[PDB]
């Protein structure tokens, strides 16, 4: 690796963990859990709190912000539940096939996520993508990497310079192929295994896109949601 | 629309 | 009082019980309360539940269900802050000067309120309007009309058939002069103050207005707020 | 617009 390369690795880790909080000490503040949709209020000021990490990740990718204000939220909108899918792995235990996040109220089996309205259709796919991926026991360096990988992806619908998003991804994908073949010892088939998730990503962000129009539709159901979710969920442009 | 979004990116 | 005049009472009054649980046990779902507006998500939540019990008690008012869905919105739009700070009235203590609700989590001194986002300008009026509105001691028959008769004038912004809206509200009136006349002794002087309440409901619904679209205005703060509350105190015609 | 009013109201 370079001096470049490293600096840029420096720069996702930190931002990671200034938009991650291991101690989960926030969901206190969330509406409490309930196990008709129980675990809707739940669920959806979880993710909506994700996003606000995401976005605020996103916002020290570098390069990403130099990117137009429309790019921004255009890379936003699309990747979104995809950057979430990703982190939450950080929390998925193979164990007891679950999220654990700091405490056993904020423990989510299959079942609690059933009641958010959400169907196997998803669940099902997304638990194997949590294990299949949990078992990459990749570094926290390749972790945030393929974090920044996903969320500059220039083939997202809205993207307008999709040829400068296409550099940045490019010399991301760089410092972690090197990586990868430098710094993670047996690991001399896993940028291939890893860049085959984010393409698992984008089925199960279709599925989860189909399940939310449905709910979304619903407003008995999105007067549950936040503002943000349906703003960056809704398919205004 | 994306007021929300915009507060947050800035 | 007539019998179409107590069927109006008991009917009224049936109501408010259906749409107002003397437990609260509802708060312990709303986002936790916070003692830089930390009491904003959970105020927001008890407003956003409480223009649902509104909604609900209005569809029960003998008439309004028989008006153009769009004169319901209307008067619901408009009256909606004004039947919330009658109703809450249910709960306010003149000792402790706070609204008791089931517990202490659930006690708001003006204190508490004031991180909403709210300055003295409301909280001041507000709560006279309380202590003064507390000291009528009206029945529940009394009460349960007054948010009736509030909720169905023909004097609000948006009111297509301010007509007829003119024969519900004045039906009602009757009933509650009436009833203050025979069945509120020492009340020969009553209904004159009622009256006067209504109109401090209308500076009170003014400046809260205001106060409202500061806040409402700055996306930090509206994406505290519910899908509900944006709509119902949304500006959007 | 209005949409939660109306599927409250019904
Ligand atoms: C990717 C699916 C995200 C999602 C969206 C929705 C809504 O579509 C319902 C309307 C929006 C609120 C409801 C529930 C869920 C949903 C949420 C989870 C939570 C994962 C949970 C979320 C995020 C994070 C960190 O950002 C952790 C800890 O690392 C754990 C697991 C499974 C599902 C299906
Ligand atoms: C009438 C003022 C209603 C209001 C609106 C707002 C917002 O404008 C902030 C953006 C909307 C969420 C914030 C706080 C408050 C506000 C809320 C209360 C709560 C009264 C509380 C509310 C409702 C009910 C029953 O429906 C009870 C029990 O009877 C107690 C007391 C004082 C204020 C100033």
């Amino acid at each position: 690796l370079s001096d470049e390369q490293m600096q840029i690795i420096n720069s996702l880790v930190e931002a990671h963990h200034k938009t991650y909080d291991d101690s989960y000490s926030d969901f206190v503040r969330f509406r409490p859990p309930v196990r008709r949709l129980s675990m809707l209020p739940h669920l959806a000021d979880l993710v909506s709190y994700s996003i606000q990490k995401v976005i605020g990740f996103a916002k020290m990718i570098p390069g990403f912000r130099d990117l137009t204000a429309e790019d921004q939220i255009a890379l936003l909108k699309s990747s979104a539940i995809e950057i979430i899918m990703l982190r939450s792995n950080q929390s998925f235990s193979l164990e007891d096939m679950s999220w654990s996040c700091g405490g056993p109220d904020f423990k989510y089996c299959i079942n609690d996520v059933t009641k958010a309205g959400h169907t196997l259709e998803l669940l099902e796919p997304l638990v194997k993508f949590q294990v299949g991926l949990k078992k990459l026991k990749l570094h926290e360096e390749e972790h945030v990497l393929l974090m920044a990988i996903c969320l500059l992806s220039p083939d997202r619908p809205g993207v307008q310079d999709h040829v400068r998003i296409e550099a940045l991804q490019d010399r991301l994908c760089d410092v972690l192929q090197a990586y990868i073949r430098i710094q993670h010892p047996g690991g001399r088939l896993l940028y291939a295994k890893m860049i085959q998730k984010l393409a698992d990503l984008r089925s199960l962000n279709e599925e989860h896109s189909k399940q939310y129009r449905s709910l979304s539709f619903q407003p008995e159901h999105s007067m549950q949601l936040t503002p943000l979710v349906l703003e960056v969920f809704g398919s205004e442009v | 629309r994306h007021k929300i979004l915009h507060r947050l990116l800035q």
